[PDB]
């Protein structure tokens, strides 16, 4: 396949820098020109820069002198991209694309899954996860809908699937809310009642940048 | 007349097995004779720059055995040409036109030795001049010498030989066998009236000499400019304006050559010691400027894998080609024997270069690199200059090995030799020969 | 540089219905390419040079416009389009994308689905109490939730999430969380939660007493 | 004389403005043309496609439905020739070389919707034969046509616009604009007296006709070989052996094309209603072998990057040769619209590997590769047969870009036009063209 | 332009190893590769070649797949794999590529090469004692000093002093064989002001066992 | 297979000595190639096509022949020449190598440098004592080594080694190694190396005692 990787994006503090790297696969990394394109929270897809095989031309958006800084090594077959003194604005899902034309006007062919790069002075913390069982006199209908509470976590992602991901039908995981330097969101997950609590219904939950896999098995109340 | 045209075309293409034959030993003697010619100047070349460190010493010294060893060089060139052969000066692709019409006569017992020596004297001094001059008129008189020796006769014997030796002196100087047949079929091959050059025994020919010169040459290519981008259909537009520049400089270029043929006349006279005594002036100017400032001199196949790579500033474009233009004049309207064909590559790709230069950063959405554009100009002042555009850009192929950019080289070559016909240029090679033919009757 | 926005930044369209959205230019641009974006995945290239279709995308896809005004079209449309579809040109320099137009599935209206969540004993002993609130499989999407305490509505210590569209439902989904101390939460007994739909004009509550 | 030269001479290149303007605008018209005819021909090579996929269980419904598709659009093929522009059967390249040298009348009118119609359905149907022959008679009337819209008169208007609309034809045809330009001025031209042909003027025609092919095809090449390997001086010997092999079959395949023109009018001895159901026989034919065998049937571009890559056995090489010849005369002896340039190329690689195969394994010393002996025996059969060897050589590189194979597609290709003259061999197109002209004035 | 192979060391008789050759510096698609030995003592015997798209793949007489030759030109590697292992196969294997002239081919670049014993012993790093003068010293213009590389399989040991810093006089010896384990010593001489007014270190190198010791040799106080 | 047998496998020679060596080939071969390969270096091709030098070659090497007879001479050799050299033909599969002509250089008469060194601290600790005795740069070849401890001669343990000629001054060094448990090295004191060499009639011996 024609395949991008972007690596080297996560949490870094306001002021500092980093470098995030996109590896090539499937293709001559040369005679390509390639362009990294950001897009911020919930907006448009703003163009960084780009590259020429040889390194010999290199352009970029209207933005101060050394912010960005892109490089490539044909060698390794990857690209690089190194921004300087990031503020909040830099926070973005970050794409390396492919360039090329049809009647040469250029477009951007193939892109990569992005990297996620949060700009906080905020710490990393872990995530406590609280089980969310129907009240202790629960209307049990039908379907019995229940949910796990995954509170006070930074910064994002957390992953969280039921009974390791045998009950996909069903689950909603919701959007993660940010308040006070902390996130928290729910995931919830419906299910016959003839299946809880009969069997055993699990939230697994996990959040790599506090190394914390953690499961919490849902019981009735009371 | 369609009596005589079916069986005209029942018997096409017949060409007599001794004509072919003897096509065949003229290119092995055209090859031979210019792989002599290119190791004898080569090592003339570095004679010169072996001198140049026992006397590293005295930068005053060392300016002057630069100057001097040129100059003797020089001197021995224009001695051999006003002394023994008066028609081996210049290129020499004019006079071999002339004896494809039957106008001027090969006198090969003396332009081969004198042409062959004598260049090796400009051309190993390091004057702005072409091996393919020398080659192609040493090639041509090759022809007509193993026609004699063999005196076989047919006025397609002589034009073939005559053809062929020609093609394989051009193929030999650039190691492009195709260019050679195509510069036969498209510039010197009589224009106005039918002949029968047998190309296929033009192929043969040609055949044999590129066959020599890879015997003696193989692993390293002439100019080598690696494989350049591609070139979108929404930047061809600027190409055709590459092509309109080259159409204006191409007639103004060839007025230059001409002119100064006549400038530099008037200082000698005519006279054999007034003229060699200034041909040692310019032929000391190049070996000086050879080590001041190289791209200023020589043949100038060094500085196009550097043009093309970008490796040049504009100022640096600008200086080599104002100086390059003032001294591939100063060496060709001299009349020292040497060529003036590949030193207009060498103008053609760094304006080129200038030129894409300045699109680059005008065009950042376009995405280009200047070397496209240097491999595009590398063709065309020889379209308006020369006009002969199909023989250019299917060298330039054969020396670059870039085909994808064919449809740009075709366009700035055409634009290039219509706007050298609208602004009223003529073929400088034609120009040449009607102002030898002018004066070979003006004496009446 | 050249501004390009697209015309609706979000819609809703049913399946085997002709879509249009539209991207427009400060200046006049050339050749406009599109891409397709779903929640999750890479952008893909979708329309080049105004017109031309990728290899892969259903000739249900086509492209148009010229100069100033331009447009993707689907006729007949799938449920498979639900993307984000982006415009962006080349013609001048520095390239520029449309801010994107939201395109999903439009259905039968539908209820939502409420269940309330008492603060689990694992949350009280660490001092901290937050009741859930989940609103699940509903069309359309705008629902306000409501907090009773003892019958006492209440604004702060509420904070609500909506999902995007469900994949194989098409519905949608709204969590809303009360967060207190576990002190404020005791001094209290019932907790209602009030979904105002508009499949209904009386929401659906629900609620639960600690006793 | 010497005075009418010396104004030749500074009189040259000179094309009327007119001219060059017209040149244009042939060329954009014989590009959309081209266009539009590729298109179409893929258009029906698909609907044929998808029909075979309503019928892919019924094998005995599938071998009919794919006979009858292609009998039907062969049938309207020769009904289309036979009944309104009888001189648009076969390849047409000669009809146009008639017409450049006034022996034959140019009747656009009646050729450029016959031949366009009639080759969709020929070529469209699945037969071997080439888009080259419609698209140069189609090029060269559309020359024609512009010729006469305008009533622009004097020998060369009606010379030059008629060649730059056959070379744009084949430019097109091939993606190959050197290649067209080539075939005009070795091959094309009259080639016993001189002629005005404007080779500027045939410049201009030839971009605009690519320019329009590469609007609508560009990112995808009609043949892609990738890079293959140097060729040895040591290894050259083996490549002339190679041509002298094309150089002997070449005639004997040009007796076969004339002698079964013969055969196969003798079964519908000339009368509209046999003929075209004998078309629709043989166009059923290879639409049925062109899924029970396709390497037997179609253009034959689909085989050539297989062949090269070695990736077919030694013995269905020669099936597939021998196959391919006979598919080849049957469709091209018959009259159907279509070239036979094309075919003989696929043909040329057939034999070109098959070749480098024992080459290979006599020789483990010389590190060989198959493929650059289908390279160099790609255009061998154009050398051997049609005896144009510049434009085959030059349009097989222009295909492939294979600059590092010129010398053994060099060697092999005169290899070929040297026995091919001395086994008494003659140019096919002008062997065809005699006899077209030898029965119209002989039996009146 | 560089060629290093690797994955050479020891193999038990009949058993098998891979060896891979990494090239740079030049394009590595486009060229024959090409694999030589070497025999302790005797000269250059071919194994066999490769060309760039694997079509073709010559070998010496040998019989079964006793040599399997592959290239992998995504990475610029070329591979080698012996079978059925037998003394005869204990030898310094070259990587080459392969290139012309006229049309006779060479063998134009070789690698280092890599070396392979068979033998049913095991590998044991060296063990590396420092060798100064005794304490008498009678200093002179010079001083020699060494270090002594002792019980290590299989070969080959490389040493160095100060990194490659000291160059010019140093003799490293031929390994000897006793008790089926290797021993060498290296020399190393250098004016007596520099030392032990500065510091000398020999660095052995054992890839075998991917060891290295970098020993300082300091006087006997 | 072709085999190729050559000249000498061993020859001496004097720097200004014109040396020439031969291959000679079993059946007819064309355009030879040469290898040289100096001590712990990779074979590095020197001449090929029979008469053509790798760039880098000083001109004073050159190649001929012809048939089944090919050689390589050095006009003046140098002694930065030693080396093995191997003519190797690839005219006819598969290519095969020649035996190696191995080049000495004959030099003036160089007197060795003998040193001795007693067993480290650290190898003692692991019950082991190697007394080492270098003798460096000698010419010629010929050296015998002598092992007195007490006075007496040992001729058990010992274990010598020379390298091959140096390409700078075309000298021989080599070393002795005494080898004793580190009780046998306890009950003696004095250690002696002697070394006799044709640069002097009395022998140079260096030594060291225990105490
Ligand atoms: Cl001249
Ligand atoms: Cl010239
Ligand atoms: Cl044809």
């Amino acid at each position: 396949e024609v395949r991008l990787l972007e690596s080297g994006g996560g949490l870094v503090q306001p002021g500092g820098s980093l470098k995030l790297s996109c590896a090539a696969s499937g293709f001559d990394y040369s005679r390509y020109w390639m362009s990294w394109v950001r897009q911020a929270p919930g907006k448009g897809l703003k163009w960084i820069g780009e590259i020429n095989p040889v390194s010999s031309t290199i352009n970029y958006t209207p933005s101060l002198k050394d912010k960005f800084i892109i490089s490539r090594d044909n060698a390794k077959d990857t690209l690089y991209l190194q921004i300087s003194k990031v503020r909040s604005e830099d926070t973005a899902l970050y794409y390396c694309a492919r360039l090329y034309y049809g009647y040469g006007y250029w477009y951007f062919d193939v892109w990569g899954a992005g990297t996620t790069v949060t700009v906080s002075s905020a710490k990393t913390t872990p995530p406590s996860v609280y089980p969310l069982a129907p009240g202790s006199a629960a209307a049990a209908a039908s379907m019995v809908t229940l949910g796990c509470l995954v509170k006070g976590y930074f910064p994002e992602p957390v992953t969280v699937t039921w009974n390791s991901g045998s009950l996909a039908a069903g689950v909603h995981t919701f959007p993660a809310v940010l308040q006070a330097a902390l996130y928290t969101l729910s995931s919830s997950v419906t299910v016959p009642s003839s299946s809880w609590p009969s069997e055993t219904v699990t939230c697994n939950v996990a959040h790599p940048a506090s190394s914390t896999k953690v499961d919490k098995k849902i019981v009735p109340r009371a | 007349r369609r009596r005589q045209l079916i069986r005209q075309l029942l018997e096409r293409d017949k060409t007599p097995l001794a004509i072919l034959f003897m096509a065949a030993v003229v290119g092995t003697l055209v090859g031979l004779a210019a792989v002599a010619f290119d190791k004898g100047v080569a090592w003339l070349q570095n004679q010169r720059m072996g001198a140049l460190v026992h006397t590293a010493d005295n930068y005053p010294l060392l300016l002057t055995v630069a100057f001097l060893a040129s100059a003797v060089l020089a001197m021995f060139g224009y001695f051999l040409v006003r002394k023994y052969a008066p028609e081996a000066g210049g290129s020499g692709i004019p006079e071999i036109e002339g004896a494809l019409e039957d106008q001027r006569p090969v006198r090969w017992w003396r332009v081969l030795p004198v042409k062959f020596f004598g260049g090796l004297g400009t051309l190993g001094g390091g004057m702005v001049l072409g091996r393919e001059g020398p080659t192609v008129q040493i090639g041509g008189n090759i022809g007509r010498m193993v026609l004699d020796i063999f005196r076989l006769k047919g006025d397609e014997a002589r034009h073939t030989l005559l053809a062929t030796g020609a093609a394989a002196g051009l193929a030999a100087a650039f190691n492009a066998p195709a260019a050679g047949i195509l510069f036969i079929i498209e510039e010197m091959r009589p224009q106005f009236r039918y002949t029968l050059i047998s190309i296929k025994a033009v192929f043969i020919g040609v055949i044999m000499s590129t066959i020599m010169y890879r015997i003696f040459n193989c692993e390293v290519a002439l100019i080598d400019v690696g494989k350049l981008s591609d070139a979108p259909l929404n930047t061809l537009w600027l190409y055709l304006i590459l092509g309109i520049i080259f159409g204006i400089f191409g007639p103004i270029f060839n007025k230059w050559v001409l002119g100064m043929q006549d400038l530099l006349h008037r200082v000698h006279g005519g006279n054999i010691t007034k003229w060699v005594l200034m041909g040692g002036a310019i032929g000391g100017l190049c070996g000086l400027l050879g080590f001041v400032a190289p791209a200023t001199s020589g043949g100038g196949f060094n500085l196009i894998p550097i043009a093309t790579a970008g490796n040049f500033s504009m100022g640096m474009l600008v200086f080599i080609f104002v100086a390059r233009v003032i001294t591939t004049l100063l060496c060709f309207s001299s009349g020292a024997p040497g060529g003036i064909f590949a030193p207009m590559l060498a103008l053609g790709t760094v304006l080129g270069t200038a030129f894409g230069m300045v699109a680059v950063e005008l065009f950042p959405q376009y995405h280009l690199e200047a070397g496209t554009f240097a491999i595009a100009g590398m063709g065309a002042l020889l379209a308006a200059s020369i006009r002969a555009p199909l023989t250019g850009i299917i060298l330039v192929l054969e020396m670059t090995d870039n085909y994808q950019l064919i449809l740009p080289m075709i366009i700035t070559g055409l634009g290039a030799t219509l706007l050298a016909q609208f602004t009223g240029g003529k073929p400088l090679y034609s120009a040449i020969l009607a102002r030898t033919l002018a004066k070979q009757e003006a004496e009446q | 540089d050249i501004v390009l926005t697209q015309s609706p930044a979000i819609m809703s369209a049913a399946p085997g219905d002709k879509v249009t959205m539209t991207c427009s230019a400060s200046s006049s641009v050339s050749y406009i390419h599109w891409y397709q974006q779903k929640s999750g995945t890479s952008p893909k290239r979708w329309i080049y040079d105004t017109s031309k279709l990728t290899s892969g995308v259903p000739v249900r896809f086509s492209g148009s416009g010229s100069g100033t005004s331009y447009s993707l079209t689907i006729n007949t449309m799938e449920a498979e389009d639900a993307a984000t579809y982006y415009c962006q040109q080349w013609s001048s320099h520095p390239q520029t994308f449309g801010g994107g137009t939201k395109l999903e599935i439009l259905r039968a209206d539908a209820a939502p689905t409420v269940s309330i969540f008492p603060p689990s004993s694992e949350q009280l002993t660490s001092g901290g109490a937050s009741v859930v609130c989940f609103l699940n499989n509903f069309y359309p999407k705008d629902i306000n939730v409501k907090w009773k305490i003892d019958g006492s509505e209440r604004q702060n210590g509420v904070l609500n999430s909506w999902t995007d569209q469900d994949s194989k439902d098409s519905t949608y989904s709204m969590s809303s969380t009360l967060t207190l101390t576990k002190d404020e939460y005791e001094r209290h007994n019932s907790y209602t939660c009030e979904a105002t739909h508009k499949t209904s004009t009386s929401p659906i509550v629900k609620s639960f007493n600690r006793a």
